[PDB]
DNA sequence: GGCTTTCGTCAACCCTTTGCTTATCTTCCCT
DNA sequence: AGCAATTTAAATAGGGAAGATAAGCAAAGGGTTGACGAAAGCC
RNA sequence: CUUAAAGAGUCAACCCUUUGCUUAUCUUCCCUAUUUAAAUGUUAGCAGCCGCAUAGGCUG
């Protein structure tokens, strides 16, 4: 017996466009298990997966290019420097309306509910980028698989995201079969001895290069299982599917 | 289909002793089958009851003297004691057909409202109805997933006062069998 | 003619009154050709000899279409009285004669 | 077949189908007024009766006949009826033994080769791809078959019968559509109070099962009236074609039970086959 | 003893110019 | 002061012409977006 | 606590000029729109004269 609370028409403007070194693009569905795991630690509603679609998203720039960003001089000692103009670091940047729909196990009225969530998202930030605006959460349950679509077709209209596996490798798949990669999570290289530097100094630390699933764009109500679109943090340090690969 | 299913009912029922029970069937032509089934058989009007809440004006013609045919809306029957205690003394023709009928051969609607209504005071005459009487549910098949599910609410709801269910369904699906038997279990 | 008209024959109809085409009268100006193969009654002066109802065109296939009177005439071969009148008659006529 | 449209599309094929067959065809469904409804229901009961040799009075069955009757659902619920063959636009399994049970069903005599085709397809899949069994049977938006086609959802040559609805599978409910039709059975009617589910507990003390789980859960459905052979809304009377009609009876009163989804356009009735999209 | 500023150090390309998918709809039935 | 009738049939066919051309110029810019290493005053 | 955290792309403009799509066309034959019938619904609410009446009565 599952639940959903939806946020139709998330208008997100500033995305940090760069889902990895070799994906820029939409956020992936790290980000959004990321944002899931981030409610679940201020508002404690504890979240299992989200199912997240794109209604509208545009790469800040052209065809082949993008945007990049005008850098501030913000570090320190490089004053005298700071008339000049900032070098620029990639980070591409990006908009989009997105559509997100949370499984929650609530016990109270779907009012807090939906105030607990719309006080999150008041503070989130999808992807780097500032909520320029979203619809107000409506709550959906998905008693029985008819159910499940019921909530699936709630999402109307967005481009969830559905798991095609890898075959041999990202570049490969991605000219023959034509699909989109991104990352479904991180692979660990080294243990961190220093934590001086960092966010905590007693959460352990990992350098991670970016492990990449290969993923097709289908509409919510074409998606024959709502499964597969709801992405949760797999224990593998990556994100999956709850329904695996779709066929 | 064509073995008697409803005769076989009304058997199972007389084996037990007199026969108190509601056959609650789809289709008003399906009662009327039924209906004509008791009447030719062995049952009278003074014991069966044969409700179609509608009032079709599907007549018979060619001969009305030569009909043998074309059952109706009499009930001689008995006035039962409970209809002192619902409203204005129950009603006119059709509740007093509903509540003290001892085979009441009905549309199914006229039952399902038993589990409880919306608005008003409908609820009553059903659920006194199938608090004194079996149920005997024909075809449960040919009825809709919810009303399939409201119908076992019924079952469960007669089996709330000891009455017996007869389900007749050749096409049983083993779900639905069991289910009905969960609800007549509670 | 007509195609999608809810109606099976129009009348060229000039400002409602009753006229005839003046290709109908250019026609019949025309049908002066008694000099063609199996010359039994005039037709019209055409580059064929085509005649739609009929469903045969009387100088087609048989080397004395307009087309090749005129290469022999530009070329030299001297053009009969006849055959010379039908060229000049079709030239009055009017078309296009290349290709 | 399923629908309404579905049986007029069949019924204005087969009237216009040349062949040598002597076609005399039937419109057998549902919308249709007091009258004319209830004259087919009596008619076909007399002459589908196939314990005796009564109906041989009813048709002629002198001249070697086709007598076809295309039908929806109405036909496989509650009907005494005995075809020699049927022609199944495949729904649910359901009405596959239902409409089996319509065939041979007074007589004793075994079929030779077959007496059932069953379509390849719903029409609903030239309308609707990625549904198409929804109307009436148990496919739905939760519950989708992977594959439409017959030959990878049913058997090809099979014995109908109540068996493969009484054995009950859940597994490969996917690519088949017996066990598509018991999945959807215990996954609705499961031994859960859920809220709209058969255990109900502590929700019949609330109005929800009697709001989310609606008895007899249909469509809007107005009502347009015949009076007197003058329609009351949005009908207008129209010709049937008139090539293969083997009965047709008249109606003046009555009503015919319309969707306001059709309410829309004119229902169009007529006195051979009753509504329709035109 | 770092520490912060400014000047000197070290380089060198082969590019290509839209689809990705493509939207959540009625049979029974009786009141 | 509303009443305005019903069915029946709406044409078969033959044609939709090819021959010519479809310019040549000249433009289409760069201006910022550099981090380590190394002298070298300076707390 | 989401490759989290952060960032002003600004500016500027002369698309010019030129032009022959002409040429000739048979739409055409054919033919039954036929037959009915109450306009009823009181179908009119008037003309003088008795009067202060545009109150109320009388006359045919």
């Amino acid at each position: 017996m599952r639940k959903f609370i939806i946020v139709k028409n998330v208008k997100v403007d500033g995305i940090n466009a760069k889902s990895s070194d070799i994906t820029v693009g939409m956020p992936p569905a790290t980000t959004f298990c990321g944002l899931g795991e981030t409610m679940s630690i201020k508002t404690g509603i504890v979240v299992k997966a989200v199912s997240y679609g794109s209604v509208k998203f545009e790469v800040r720039g052209s065809r082949f290019n993008t945007s990049v960003t005008k850098f501030a001089w913000q570090d320190r000692g490089n004053g005298g420097k700071a008339n000049n103009n900032s070098p620029i670091q990639p980070k591409p940047l990006a908009d989009g309306v997105f559509t997100l729909c949370f499984e929650v196990e609530w016990e109270d009225c779907a009012e807090v509910l939906v105030d607990k969530v719309t006080n999150f998202i008041n503070t989130a930030r999808i992807a780097g980028g500032t909520i320029a605006s979203f619809n107000k959460p409506f709550v959906k349950v998905a008693k029985d698989a008819e159910e499940l679509a019921s909530v699936k077709n709630a999402m109307m209209p967005c481009y969830v995201v559905v798991d095609c596996g890898v075959e041999v490798n990202i570049f490969e798949d991605a000219v023959n079969r034509k699909l989109q990669p991104m990352v479904n999570g991180y692979k660990k290289l080294e243990k961190i001895v220093d934590n001086k530097h960092m966010r905590d100094k007693f959460t352990p630390a990992y350098l991670a290069t970016p492990t990449y699933t290969m993923i097709g764009y289908k509409m919510v109500s074409n998606v024959d299982n709502f499964d597969q679109a709801l992405w949760q943090y797999g224990e593998n340090t990556k994100v999956k599917t709850i329904g695996g690969i779709y066929n | 289909t064509g073995k008697g299913k409803t005769l076989a009912n009304l058997k199972l029922l007389q084996h037990f002793g007199n026969v108190r029970c509601s056959f609650g069937l789809g289709m008003v032509s399906l009662t009327k089958q039924t209906a004509k089934q008791f009447l030719d058989m062995g049952v009278d009007y003074n014991s069966a009851a044969m409700v179609t809440g509608f009032s079709k004006s599907r007549f018979n013609l060619g001969s009305e003297s030569l009909d043998q045919d074309e059952v109706s809306v009499e009930y001689w029957g008995q006035t039962s004691s409970l209809s002192k205690v619902f409203p204005n003394n129950n009603a006119g023709f059709k509740n007093k057909k509903l509540l003290s009928a001892p085979i009441l051969v009905t549309t199914t609607d006229h039952l399902v409202k038993a589990s409880g209504v919306k608005k008003g005071n409908k609820q009553m005459l059903p659920y006194v109805r199938c608090m004194h009487s079996d149920l005997v549910l024909d075809e449960i098949d040919d009825y809709g997933i919810e009303d399939m599910v409201v119908l076992a609410r019924l079952v469960y709801l007669t089996a709330c006062y000891g009455n017996k269910v007869i389900i007749s369904s050749a096409t049983i699906t083993p779900a639905i069998s069991n289910i009905f038997y969960e609800a007549y279990s509670s | 003619f007509v195609e999608n008209s809810k109606l099976s024959k129009q009348l060229f109809d000039l400002n409602g009154q009753a006229a005839m085409h003046d290709q109908k009268i250019g026609n019949a100006i025309r049908t002066i050709d008694t000099w063609y193969e199996d010359a039994t009654t005039p037709i019209a002066v055409e580059p064929y000899g085509s005649v739609v109802r009929n469903g045969v065109a009387y100088r087609a296939g048989n080397k004395t279409d307009l087309f090749t009177l005129m290469d022999g005439a530009v070329n030299g071969k001297s053009l009969t009285e006849e055959d010379q009148m039908f060229v000049t008659a079709n030239l009055i006529r009017g078309g296009v004669f290349g290709g | 077949t399923t629908t309404i449209k579905d049986c007029v599309a069949v019924t204005q094929e087969l009237q216009n189908w040349e062949t040598d067959l002597s076609i005399k065809i039937l419109c057998y469904h549902s919308r249709f007024v007091g009258d004319t409804k209830a004259q087919m229901e009596e008619y076909l009961s007399k002459v589908l009766n196939r314990k005796g040799d009564e109906y041989k009075k009813f048709v002629d069955t002198t001249t070697p006949t086709a007598y076809i009757v295309v039908a929806t659902p109405v036909v496989e619920v509650g009907r005494d009826f005995d075809f020699d063959w049927a022609i199944i636009e495949p729904s649910s399994e359901r009405s596959i033994v239902q409409c089996a049970g319509r065939v041979l069903r007074h007589r004793s005599s075994t079929p030779t080769t077959h007496n059932i085709h069953i379509l390849k397809y719903p029409f609903k899949f030239y309308r609707n791809s990625n549904i198409c069994y929804d109307v009436a049977g148990y496919e739905s938006k939760g519950y989708k078959l992977k594959s439409k086609n017959m030959l990878d959802i049913y058997k090809k040559e099979s014995i109908v019968n109540s068996v493969n609805r009484l054995q009950g599978d859940a597994a490969f409910y996917t690519k088949s559509l017996t066990a598509l039709e018991h999945k959807v059975l215990l996954d609705k009617l499961t031994t859960d109070i859920a809220d709209t589910n058969v255990f109900v507990g502590g929700w019949q003390l609330t109005a929800n099962p009697h709001e989310y789980c609606k008895w007899r859960r249909g469509t809007k459905n107005e009502d347009l009236v015949l009076t007197d052979g003058k329609w009351s809304g949005n009908v207008t009377t129209t010709k049937p074609i008139q090539s293969k009609i083997w009965r047709k009876w008249q109606g003046e009163n009555g009503s015919i039970t319309v969707p306001e989804y059709l309410l829309d356009k004119t229902i169009c009735y007529n006195d051979f086959y009753g509504g329709y999209e035109n």
